[PDB]
């Protein structure tokens, strides 16, 4: 997770289900990345319901 | 138990004793277009005691 850590600038960081912090020592199996280019606002505006 | 809501705010002993009473309150706790007035901590150093 270095790599989500210190590389880019990572201009987001918001999340709600899971600490990004207690993250290293957990573990799963298959995880669903989904990639895609937006502006500054679409950015703020990505959340859960 | 072991997770985030029971390992940063609320422990209960291991060696507890007397009895826990639990009942859903929809109408009393959530009102439409959102009710997050209540507040848990997902971010703690360690575990609590
Ligand atoms: C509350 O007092 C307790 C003393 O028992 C302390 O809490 C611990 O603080 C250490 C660092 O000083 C942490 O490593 C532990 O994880 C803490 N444990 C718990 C259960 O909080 C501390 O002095 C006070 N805690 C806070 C958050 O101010």
């Amino acid at each position: 997770y270095s790599v989500l850590y210190n590389f880019a600038p990572f201009f987001a960081f918001k999340c709600y289900g899971v600490s990004p912090t207690k993250l290293n020592d957990l573990c799963f199996t298959n995880v669903y990345a989904d990639s895609f280019v937006i502006k500054g606002n679409e950015v703020s505006q990505i959340a859960p319901g | 138990q072991t997770g985030n809501i029971a390992d940063y705010n609320y422990k209960l002993p291991d060696d507890f004793t007397g009895c826990v009473i639990a009942w859903n309150s929809n109408k009393l706790d959530s009102k439409h277009s959102g009710n997050y007035d209540y507040w848990y901590r997902l971010f703690r150093k360690s575990k609590l005691k």
